[PDB]
RNA sequence: AAAAUAUU
RNA sequence: UAAAUAUU
């Protein structure tokens, strides 16, 4: 049981550029290189300058997907993606190195 | 005891899947240049009483050998599954059986064209992407969000005939 | 734009017939299956009550294969007269497939009032163990279907050209190697279906009495064995027999010799060059001179085959047969004579003896000893 | 296991839990972040008021409903279903 | 690394968890003939014997070592035993799967012709196996094709 | 003595459209069993220096004659429209030209299948409607709403190759 | 009366009775003087074919020599071409039977442009002269429709 | 034209749902049932079953057919949807459209 | 000519008129049915009241907008856009 | 597993080569068109710098036709060397189409340094006026050299553009008859004419000659109409005797025999009356005369008429044949100044030169007429 | 027989 | 010089 205020946060705070805040476990963000490097151990909050709220929601869902199925290699399920969101999702992934 | 054996993992497949595999591999070995460099041994080129063929795929200095078998008593009551497949990875005397999904991952690592490193930058600048992945079976694991987004925005190629996929060959159709 | 697949033609064009039915045992690019058929009632040989041509693709779906289409049609067309005995004759470019053979077996077992004869231009996947088992279960077995299978000869090709081709004011012109291909296919199919002689034929021919009469043929029975771990293992697949093809205007003008037919079929076994094989032959008459010369040449070229000839009698003419035997032996062949043991083995393996025992004829041992002495003298002189 | 997202007043938490876990366990889990007693903290589903004691099975929700690629959405309140942003 | 791969991985679709397998040969034949010829083949060592997991498509096929040809050196002992228990057959088969060496162990009851099987790790074969080939395979399997073409 | 002429109506078409018509007419005359009874005359079976073919479609007493034509100088600058088509309605002495749409409505009076009298009922009863119209050019006019609704409920048959139609033969392409 | 009513109140043949611009098409590619000379010669001799097309449609009128048709067709009405009424115009008169109704197509072409105008008019003379049964047969063929007729 | 007189320019058509449209007499003449119904003293029509939307669609068909009763050049399409096709078919059958 | 639709108080009238016809002519046409003076009556389009003096071209409507299969829709007022029925 | 239409190969299978290039003048179901091409600098007798095969359906779109695809590839390949002149050789099963012929004309008129030779197994739609006009514009106008394929070209294609292994070319049954029929039809289409020297040599009525070992035949037809004769401008041409050849005809056919072989193709109406006028350097021999007599008896409609420049009498049987010819109705005459001039102006590319009569033309004509006249009645 | 996309 | 859906 980790408290976000403490060093061993166990739930890093993400602030969407749009204005929405999510929170996700430390390892889930560790799967993303930029946040991994940023989190430095004395900080527990990351703010995004350009990523929309929906983009950050989808990348968090992707973190969940990857951590759930990083080791699994059997009958992987589908991960929704749409053309209208695809370009900005690619940009966000490049920024976060997903 | 006192009678030795050799032990192999044999995916029980249908005969129609086997010849479809044979047709596709030869097609891309002769009609198209895609599978050029692959070898295909006929049934009479191996002493094994059961081996029906052998597709050899050079992977750099190692090799990937896909074998089919005939006359196995394992055929279902309706003979839905009389024949079988096995994937091997041989390097000199060393050898190891391989899973169909990892087999295609190792295949696509060398032979079929795929999104180059420039794909990300070209998509960022809104430019047309080429070359692009055409063998969807080489990325059947959980790929990086990058690749999933790229595959979403720009569709993969659909070759005709489809490239030989080891996963499609050994997919459990009767058990679904 | 492009019309739909046509599968019920009435007759096929001359180029089509010449292309599809070319009976080379190993033909590629013939991705289509043609099935001419005739249906008639039991009684005096009369005009067929129906006859058409079904067409299909080898890589299509089984329900569309020509054979399954015919059986689907028959299952309905038969309902008109449930008390009618039906003889069906197929002339097909490719032998039915494994699944279709099994389905035909089930169909024919279900219907006990149908007699199916099949003539095949070529054998389709004749080297597949599963297909061989399916053919054996369909034809070889004397129960249920008793479907008969045969290779197409000049007569059947001519019948098709007359009745299943738009052959207008023209006569059938056989392609080059029709007889050789026919005999190769016949030997292979007999090897598959495990054909065996009737007892009377073996009793009549394989008599070792030195003085004989009225026997114008030569019979050859062959088996093969493989070398492994200093042991000879019988290739149960390689086992059969054959008889000389007498001269015929349509077939071989100068009838081919059984030895030459055997040497023509050996190459199709695709024996390994790096292994060692032993081929054992039992012949009713000793090789002639030309045969023996060829056989010696063949043995010289093929270093992986060790030949073992056995003979029930010696056929000698001009003394040149003795020369032929001398050159054959010098080539490396092992020539011997058939004794009680060999006669019994041939009876057990190559005859439809119905479990019966061997009944040696009179003077067998004395004749065997005399012929052994004769062969010893011939090889030593 | 099922992954779930809780949303309220432009705040969110992504967290995994078991199937047999009851709503009491959910409030206990969110206690680690919200720093408020769980007895009062109130959950909502489909604009419906969940009772203080509420188990997954009697709720009817299943692992099919809540997926990593489509987690179930539930609101939170103390003592406004805010839609996501748009392109 | 091999032990870690065998321990903390989803393995080949044939998990180390014990699973029920069955003998599939002679599917059609009456039961008595099936079991009789099973015992005969197990005693002989001249034919092939196959064990298929009930719920999947994977199966283990034992071929006589003479069929393949040139014998492969076996630092580990594989066997089919009919002696430890009267009414059951023990099966031990070493293998290399996805680069990690394992031993597939199992047993089949003669009366039922179906039994159980499990997959155990093998450290012994690991150190003796060549480092060059195993390192090459480890390098080859970790890589991916995306964004590597220059 | 002044010259004498015969006056006819010709529709400028492309040689490719004439070819396809020929193909369709032949096909459905021989390969199929639909257009049986259609008579076709080759280019050497008529003395006219320009005629290319004549398709006769007996309609009871009357006869519909569709003719194509060769070597008309009227061809366009790019020779988009060198050839020509015509339709005539011969009965005894009398003859007359006809419109392409009226010509398909005339041929579809006796030749290709259409909703039967009882076809409407099955729409309400939920049964299967048969026969269904396979030639949609024979109803090019505005018909009763019952037929339109029935056609909307059940899609028309699409035959391959399409039934030959005078409309599709003599439709405008250059400028519409 | 029915024929006249149809002509007056029908969408007529796709070739409306209203005046329409027509032009001569032969020898498009050749220069204008050659085209003019060839058109005049074709009109005079009566040996070649001459075709007049509306500008905006694919319909055109072909004047084949009556000899090509083989058996000369009886002509109760006269078809004619004037090269005499005006020096610079060529006039045409073509009796035809379009969609079951007999009409006269009239028109003029200026030879310099080899173009001009044409119109359709109802033909009263031959309507009663033509056979009776055939006209009603064509009218019934034009009225019936396959829909819901077969039993 | 005046609606007070029985020979009005249009005719009342009350829908089963309880909705009234009005359509020209000449347009209605295209249907046998209404043609026989319109009797010259009456100028109203009551439909037991036709829904309001079905009535609107059938009236649209009358308008289309009267507009293109004679013309046969570049005839426009008549959109029809399966969800309404069956009830429109029943309405046409009743009205002989 | 174009066929027009008027939509008010559970009534509708079907009539063909010239494009150049002004709203005054439309009111004259509907007077034959409504038995009311043209002056006070006001039309509506896209839930927008139409002035006493207006023309089709000024409104921007064209013969393409009003078709024999999809006529232009306009409401009416005297001194509620009722939707069609449903299956 | 239905690969896309393979429109290019390197060599074709023997069965394909035999089934497609079989050159019957009226052949059906050869829906594909094959085109084996070679390119080479104007320097002769050196290995070609490129040679391949393009194939395509007839009923496809014009851009997929083998000719258009070859020109599309050639336009790009030509930019490599703009200073080099090229010769291109085609061997095509079906003859190009009208559109393809026109567009090839345009393409080659664009390029002033590319020569094109074409060989055809069969003529595609050889009885369509526009195709005839298109070929006339493409070939004769002056460079596209359209020819028919003979034994030599067939053997060349078999050797170079087929996978045949240790195999020798085996001509089908009627190869020479079909070749000569196609040659005659192509000559009729293109409107070939004799060179002045050839006619001057081969049409001397002078009884004493040297080297007269070849027989010519210049034909034309006339149709009945309104009790009048109308020239069928299609039916005009000439031909010469084919010498015996080992691969061609073992016993060379006589020009008259080729004429009788081609006449049936014209599909002359059985209910129409036709007059066939012929001019020949030598009078028909006995076998030719018998064949003409039997053919004319068989054909009611045809009416043959023969004009000759010399009377070929040998062993006296020819005069006997003339009697049966006359009984059949074939009128035989001699060539006078008027007919000599007509042949010169009609069947020679005289370039507008007027006929120049030789010495003793009238006297020789009178002598031949005197020799011929008595035989028939006397 | 083939007048030729009659898709054998 | 076909081991065969390498659909020329
Ligand atoms: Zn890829
Ligand atoms: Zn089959
Ligand atoms: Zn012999
Ligand atoms: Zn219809
Ligand atoms: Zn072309
Ligand atoms: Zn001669």
């Amino acid at each position: 049981y980790g408290g976000c205020e403490g060093p061993d946060a166990m739930y890093v705070k993400l602030i969407s550029s749009d204005g929405h805040e999510f929170i996700v476990k430390r390892e889930h963000a560790l799967t993303s290189g930029t946040i991994k490097a940023m989190l430095e151990n004395e900080t527990n909050e990351v703010n995004f300058r350009e990523i929309p709220s929906h983009v950050l929601s989808k990348v968090c869902m992707y973190f969940t997907y990857k951590v759930r199925y990083t080791n699994s290699s059997t009958e992987i399920p589908e991960f929704p993606i749409a053309p209208e969101i695809a370009l900005e999702l690619l940009m966000a992934a490049n920024f976060l190195d997903c | 005891m006192e009678n030795r054996w050799q032990v192999m993992i044999v995916w029980q497949v249908d005969r129609m899947r086997i010849r479809t595999w044979k047709s596709l591999v030869k097609h891309h070995m002769y009609v198209s240049g895609k599978a050029r460099g692959w070898f295909y041994r006929h049934h009479y080129e191996s002493p094994h009483p059961r081996i029906s063929s052998e597709v050899h795929i050079p992977l750099g200095d190692a090799r990937l050998v896909i074998t089919t078998y005939w006359g196995l008593h394992t055929g279902e009551r309706d003979w839905h599954l009389g024949q079988g497949v096995s994937i091997e990875w041989r390097k000199k005397r060393y050898s190891t059986q391989v899973d169909p999904e990892l087999a295609d991952q190792l295949i696509h690592l060398y032979y079929f064209d795929c999104f180059s490193d420039s794909a990300i930058r070209k998509a960022l600048l809104g430019h047309i992407v080429s070359p692009r992945c055409e063998y969807q079976a080489g990325h059947n694991k959980v790929g990086s969000l990058q690749y999933l987004a790229l595959a979403a925005l720009i569709t993969p190629k659909k070759i005709k005939p489809p490239l030989p996929s080891v996963t499609k060959l050994t997919e459990d159709r009767w058990n679904k | 734009m492009k019309p739909h697949f046509r599968n019920t033609v009435e007759r096929m064009y001359r180029d089509t017939f010449s292309y599809n039915f070319y009976n080379r045992p190993i033909l590629s690019r013939r991705n289509t299956v043609w099935l001419c058929y005739e249906v008639k009632t039991k009684g005096p040989s009369r005009p067929p009550l129906d006859a058409k041509i079904f067409r299909g693709q080898v890589y299509s779906e089984l329900k569309y294969h020509p054979e399954m289409r015919f059986f689907h049609w028959f299952s309905k067309w038969r309902k008109l007269h449930r008390d009618q005995e039906y003889e069906v004759t197929w002339y097909i470019s490719w032998s039915p497939c494994t699944k279709c053979t099994r389905d035909m077996a089930t169909f024919l077992a279900e219907d006990p009032k149908v007699t199916l004869t099949i003539f095949v231009a070529r054998l389709y996947y004749f080297w597949d163990p599963d297909y061989q088992e399916a053919l054996r279960s369909l034809c070889q077995k004397r129960d249920g279907p008793r479907a008969t299978m045969k290779i197409m000869n000049y007569d059947e090709f001519q019948h098709c050209w007359s009745k299943f081709v738009y052959s207008q004011r023209e006569l059938f012109e056989p392609w080059n190697n029709l007889p050789k291909y026919y005999i190769l296919l016949h030997i292979m199919l007999g090897e598959i279906l495990r054909h065996s002689m009737d007892p009377p034929t073996f009793t009549f021919n394989f008599n070792n009495e030195p003085w004989v009469r009225g026997r114008h043929e030569t019979y050859l029975c062959y088996e093969v064995e493989r070398m492994h771990n200093d042991t000879w293992v019988l290739l149960n697949q390689r086992r059969g027999f054959l008889c000389n093809q007498a001269p015929h205007k349509h077939g071989f003008l100068e009838g081919r010799h059984a030895e030459l037919c055997f040497l023509d079929v050996i190459p199709f076994w695709k024996l390994d060059l790096d292994q060692d094989y032993r081929v054992t032959c039992f012949t009713s008459w000793s090789p002639c001179f030309s045969c023996a010369q060829e056989m010696a040449k063949f043995i010289s070229k093929n270093k992986h085959v060790s030949l073992c000839i056995f003979t029930a009698r010696i056929y000698d003419d001009q003394g040149r047969c003795q020369e032929g035997l001398r050159t054959l032996a010098e080539a490396g062949a092992k020539i011997s004579i058939m004794t009680y043991s060999e006669f019994k083995h041939c009876w057990d393996t190559f005859v439809d003896h119905q479990g019966c025992p061997f009944q040696p004829w009179d003077g067998l041992d004395e004749h065997s000893q005399d012929l052994s002495g004769r062969l010893r003298a011939i090889l030593q002189n | 296991d099922v992954f779930l997202m809780i949303r309220r007043h432009k705040t969110t938490i992504f967290t995994d839990a078991k199937e047999s876990s009851t709503v009491f366990e959910l409030k206990r889990i969110v206690e680690g972040i919200l720093k408020r007693p769980p007895d009062e903290q109130r959950l909502y589903k489909d604009d419906q008021l969940l009772d203080d004691g509420k188990t997954l099975g009697e709720c009817g929700f299943t692992s099919q409903t809540a997926r990593p690629q489509a987690p179930a959405t539930v609101g939170l309140a103390f003592r406004c279903i805010e839609p996501f942003s748009s392109p | 690394d091999q032990r870690s791969k065998f321990e903390n991985e989803e393995f080949f679709r044939k998990l180390s968890r014990e699973c029920e397998i069955k003998y599939t040969g002679f599917r059609d034949r009456p039961h008595e003939e099936r079991q009789a010829r099973f015992q005969n083949a197990c005693r002989d060592g001249r034919s092939e014997i196959a064990f298929v997991a009930t719920g999947t498509n994977l199966s283990l096929q034992f071929f006589p070592a003479s069929w393949q040809g040139e014998q492969r050196q076996t630092p580990s002992r594989e066997y089919v035993d009919l002696e430890r228990e009267a009414g059951k057959v023990y099966l031990k088969a070493p293998m290399i799967l996805n680069g990690v060496c394992v031993i597939w162990k199992g047993w089949i009851d003669l009366q039922r012709l179906d039994g159980m099987g499990c997959l155990e790790f093998d450290e012994e074969r690991a150190q003796q196996e060549d480092a060059l080939a195993q390192q090459a395979f480890e390098e080859a399997r970790r890589r991916t094709r995306e964004f590597e073409d220059r």
